[PDB]
């Protein structure tokens, strides 16, 4: 697994 | 597909890459595990690895939002020549220098 990152658009 | 994409190396491995070879704006894009058939690009930034998500609608490709591309290499290509373009949800701009691989 791993932690994820949102984008800002 | 194009010198960043790793079909074969999972997320773990992924950031064992970018902190050993990899330096601060080195990125991949690699196979998502928590969604097989989607990819999932990896950047190392600040001291660690960010791991942003890629959504295929099914018509086309984005980060859940923002400019969608027809194909996966539009989408970062996009990013990566773009200055200030990707930023992370809380607004800090992520940057795709080094196309590692």
């Amino acid at each position: 697994s791993v932690l994820y990152t949102a984008v800002q658009p | 597909m194009r010198r960043w994409f790793h079909p074969n190396i999972t997320g773990v491995e992924a950031e064992n890459l970018l902190l050993t070879r990899g330096v601060d704006g080195s990125f991949l894009a690699r196979p998502s595990k928590s969604n097989p058939g989607d990819f999932t690009l990896s950047v190392r930034r600040n001291g660690a690895v960010t791991h942003i998500k890629i959504q295929n609608t099914g018509d086309y490709y984005d980060l859940y939002g923002g400019e969608k591309f027809a194909t996966l290499a539009e989408l970062v290509q996009y990013y990566m020549e773009h200055h200030g373009q990707l930023k992370e949800k809380n607004g800090d701009v992520i940057e795709l220098k080094y196309p590692l691989n």
